[PDB]
Order: C-alpha cells, then sequence, then structure tokens
C-alpha cells in the first residue's frame, strides 16, 4: 500500500493527509510494512513535507512519531538524512507539544549518534540554538537527550561552542546542574559544561550563571563519572572566579577531597584551590578556618616527585601565607603541621622550574615568621635558594626556561634570602656563601624589583660592620649613592639603608 | 633612626 499512500499524503484536505498520517503510522510499527516505509524514498519524503507543514497536531505527532521509528535503522536513518529530513525536526523543535518535541529531539539524537555528516547538518539548521532554547523543560529524560545532543555537537567544534554561548547555553546548563538529581542528566550536562569550560569566552558566562557553585554541589555524589567531570570543568573555570562570593560549600569539599585516594581527584582540587585563593582574600580565611594548611601540606607529602599534584598545592600554600589575616597563623600552621622539611626538599631535583618558582615564593612568605628561620636553615634552604640565584642570574646574563620568567627567580631567590637575613645566624650563612659579590652586581640590574631585594639584603648583612666592610670593597657605594635618587621609592628607602649602615 | 624606621616601613610593604 506503500505506493498508494504517498499521494493521500501529497493530497489537501485535513482527515486525507491526517487519515494517511495516522495510517502510516500504523505500517511503521510493524517491521515488514516499516522495512518498506525506508525502503521508499517517496513514502519518507513525503512524511517530512507534511510534519513540517502540517497545522493539525495529530499529524504532527503522527508524522515525528513514524519517522522517530525510522530512525531506528541504519537505512531509514538515511532516508531521513536524504530526503532532507533534518531541517524539518529542527524546525519542530519549536512545537507548542510535547509528543513531536519528544519525538524529534530523539530522531535527531540517533542521527547525531549514527548518521554520518548529520553533526555538520544539525549545526546549519540552526539546530544548536533551537536545543538551547529546549533547556528549559522539566523532564530530565528529554533534557538527558538534548544535553547529550548539545554535547555531540559541541565537542571538538569551535564553532558550535560559540553558538551555544550566544543563546545562553551556560546559564541553562546551569540550571539544570543546581536543580535535578538523574545522574545521566547530570553527567551528560557536566559534559557539555566540561567542553564549554575549554574555551575562554565560555568560562565567564559558566561562571557568571554562577556555575562554580552549582557544580560543587554533586561533588560528593556517589558517581565517580560526575564527580570528575565536575572537577575537570571547576579547574577550568577556577582562574576566571576569583570574585564570586557563596564559595564557602565548594572551598570546604575541595579540601577534603585534597585527602582523596584518587589521583585526578586531587589534582583538580588542588588546583580549583590554588586558583581559587591567588588574590581573593576571602578564600584564604575560608580555606584556612577548615584547616586547609594541614589538608595541602599532606597532600603535598604524599604526592612526592608528582609535580602535577604538588605545583598547584605550593601555589594555593603561597596564596594562604601572605596578604590575609590568618597569614601569620598559616605560616606557623605549615612547620607545626610538619611541612616545613618537605617545602626546602622540593627545592632541590628532580623538581622543575614551575614547582621550584612555587616553592620559593612559599619559603618567602615562610620565612616572614620568625618561628621559621631556624627550622628553614637546617633544612638547607639558604644554600639552595643561593644554588638557585647564581644560576638563573647565570641564564639572564646571556646577551624564559621551562615557562618561567629566569628574573623572576632572581627576584624570588633574593628576596626571600633579603627576608632570612633578618635573623642573624641566617647573615653567617648567606655571608659564608660568597653571595655579596653577586648581591652588588644585581644592584646594576634594569628591573627595578631585583634593584630592591638586592638593595635590601645587603642592607640586613651590613647590621655586621666586617659584611659592611666588604660590600663597600666590592665598590657598592657608587651603585648605591645613584640608587638614592631611583623612582622606584622602596629602593631608595632600601639604597639609603645601605648607605646609613656604612657608618663606619 | 630615621633612615632605619623609613626601612623597616618600606619592608612590611614589600612582603607583609
Ligand atoms: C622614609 C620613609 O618613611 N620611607 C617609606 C615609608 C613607607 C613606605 N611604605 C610603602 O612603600 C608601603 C615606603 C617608604
Amino acid at each position: 500500500a506503500i505506493p498508494e499512500l504517498t499521494k493521500l499524503l501529497n493530497d489537501e484536505d485535513q482527515v486525507v493527509v491526517n487519515k494517511a498520517a495516522v495510517m502510516v503510522h500504523q505500517l511503521s510499527k510493524k517491521e515488514a510494512s516499516r522495512h518498506a516505509i525506508m525502503r521508499s524514498p517517496q513514502m519518507v519524503s513525503a512524511i517530512v513535507r507534511t510534519m513540517q507543514n502540517t497545522n493539525d497536531v495529530e499529524t504532527a505527532r503522527c508524522t515525528a512519531g513514524t519517522l522517530h521509528n525510522l530512525s531506528h535503522h541504519r537505512e531509514g536513518l538515511l532516508a531521513i538524512f536524504k530526503s532532507g529530513g533534518i531541517p524539518a525536526l529542527v524546525k519542530m523543535l519549536g512545537s507548542p507539544v510535547d509528543s513531536v518535541l519528544f519525538y524529534a529531539i530523539t530522531t535527531l539524537h540517533n542521527l547525531l549518534l549514527h548518521q554520518e555528516g548529520a553533526k555538520m547538518a544539525v549545526r546549519l539548521a540552526g539546530g544548536l540554538q533551537k536545543m538551547v532554547a529546549l533547556l528549559n523543560k522539566t523532564n530530565v529524560k528529554f533534557l538527558a537527550i538534548t544535553t547529550d545532543c548539545l554535547q555531540i555537537l559541541a565537542y571538538g567544534n569551535q564553532e558550535s561552542k560559540l553558538i551555544i554561548l550566544a543563546s545562553g547555553g551556560p546559564q541553562a546548563l546551569v540550571n539544570i546542574m543546581r536543580t535535578y538529581t538523574y545522574e545521566k542528566l547530570l553527567w551528560t550536562t557536566s559534559r557539555v559544561l566540561k567542553v564549554l569550560s575549554v574555551c575562554s569566552s565560555n568560562k565567564p558566562a559558566i561562571v557568571e550563571a554562577g556555575g562554580m557553585q552549582a557544580l560543587g554541589l554533586h561533588l560528593t555524589d556517589p558517581s565517580q563519572r560526575l564527580v570528575q567531570n565536575c572537577l575537570w570543568t571547576l579547574r577550568n573555570l577556577s582562574d576566571a572566579a576569583t570574585k564570586q562570593e557563596g564559595m564557602e560549600g565548594l572551598l570546604g569539599t575541595l579540601v577534603q577531597l585534597l585527602g582523596s585516594d584518587d589521583i585526578n581527584v586531587v589534582t583538580c582540587a588542588a588546583g580549583i584551590l590554588s586558583n581559587l585563593t591567588c588574590n581573593n582574600y576571602k578564600n584564604k580565611m575560608m580555606v584556612c578556618q577548615v584547616g586547609g594548611i594541614e589538608a595541602l601540606v599532606r597532600t603535598v607529602l604524599r604526592a612526592g616527585d608528582r609535580e602535577d599534584i604538588t605545583e598547584p598545592a605550593i601555589c594555593a600554600l603561597r596564596h594562604l601565607t601572605s596578604r590575609h589575616q590568618e597569614a601569620e597563623m598559616a605560616q606557623n600552621a605549615v612547620r607545626l603541621h610538619y611541612g616545613l622539611p618537605v617545602v626546602v626538599k622540593l627545592l632541590h631535583p628532580p623538581s622543575h622550574w614551575p614547582l621550584i618558582k612555587a616553592t620559593v615564593g612559599l619559603i618567602r612568605n615562610l620565612a616572614l615568621c620568625p618561628a621559621n628561620h631556624a627550622p628553614l636553615r637546617e633544612q638547607g634552604a639558604i644554600p639552595r635558594l643561593v644554588q638557585l640565584l647564581v644560576r638563573a642570574h647565570q641564564d639572564t646574563q646571556r646577551r624564559f626556561v621551562e615557562g618561567v620568567r629566569m628574573e623572576e627567580i632572581v627576584e624570588g631567590c633574593t628576596g626571600a634570602l633579603h627576608i632570612l637575613a633578618r635573623d642573624v645566624h641566617n647573615r653567617i650563612v648567606i655571608r659564608g656563601l660568597n653571595t655579596i659579590p653577586l648581591f652588588v652586581q644585581l644592584l646594576y640590574s634594569p628591573i627595578e624589583n631585583i634593584q630592591r631585594v638586592a638593595a635590601g639584603v645587603l642592607c640586613e648583612l651590613a647590621q655586621d660592620k666586617e659584611a659592611a666592610e666588604a660590600i663597600e670593597a666590592e665598590g657598592a657605594t657608587a651603585p648605591l649613592t645613584e640608587l638614592l635618587h631611583s623612582r622606584n621609592e622602596g629602593v631608595a628607602t632600601y639604597a639609603a639603608a645601605v648607605l646609613f649602615r656604612m657608618s663606619e | 633612626p630615621a633612615v632605619m624606621e623609613c626601612y623597616e616601613a618600606a619592608f612590611i610593604c614589600h612582603y607583609v
């Protein structure tokens, strides 16, 4: 009856197409007849023309249901695809009744999963915009199919991620994250957000929509694939969420998550916490109150050579030990939690430059606490900081290694030595390493920040007349008198200080 | 004195 049935759909009068629709639908639920529907292109075409032109809701539900049943096999799938189907079901994603909406999204989903060239076809028809507009629906199974469709198209396609963003993608995807509990929908939604989080233009939109807090709600779910997709997305956005409020719950969970047995969970937790504590005084406190210093120290002790874990954890320790209230107590807490020996050890190989630069800054802030001077000394921090300073300064004299700025090590090492020189015992070790020639040669550096730490460590060393004479013997008076009129006030203050202690 | 209290004030600025 297939040859005759194409005409009843290519004909006016409702019931004629309606009956035919409520007649081809039945020839679709039976395998013998259905095998003949896909076999005929005139049939397949006629149902597409009827579906996207119909006025009656039963024809729309019966047609879209017929092509949905066609989409379960390869020959029917490409029959939909070849007869210009995808543009029609994309149109049907704007229907006001839920039956055709369900039928269209499942047929498009099957095409996106099993039809070659359907991802390009759906993209061009404006599918991404329609799929995002459907994210406000309430059927979680419908939402699970719709978000998986978006994931199929957004994955590895930059143009797709931009279109999703322009349609309010992040906010609608974040809303799903903080509303529903169906694991498959949460896991699929998290896949979409993970794909979007690697795009710099989607990063602030997900953050501004509250996506950080929304992902934190599911960090304790029993689904391992859901927590890790949540953690990967949080890691990506972390650098663009340093201003968000309401981070108390998320930060609390991340601190607890540092003790996880899973390697990927710990790495992500340290990475998120590092970025989240950077220049956010409020985050620095909250992490300290939930005992983050202890957690990060134990995390570092557990990692050993795993630099993908120690680099972010030490960064977070560096953030939590400076420029906020509890920084003083956080400086003591690293020592009281048996952290000092591991920090100094990480200055030595096989640590690479990213880890070293982060460790130096931590030691710099750790040295602000005078109770850390002796235990840092007995770990060998002074000769190692000088070894790094000499090598870094030797490289800048060639007239960027491992991604780090080589003069940033000169500023960081000399600055840490400046702090340590506050203690008299440390001064002995600094002086005994033949470093005064190096500290005077750094006064001729053009980088104002290097001139400051150099004059600083020279100022502390000059408390002792023997050291002040050696410094004078290296011809420091001339660059110091010039640095008196430096545009940088901190250098002029430091330069005046070294010249003053040269009283004898 | 004078020059030294200058230094301690600029030292707190540099790190604390
Ligand atoms: C001479 C003097 O008082 N110098 C001085 C005072 C304060 C500061 N403070 C900061 O830089 C924050 C610098 C230099």
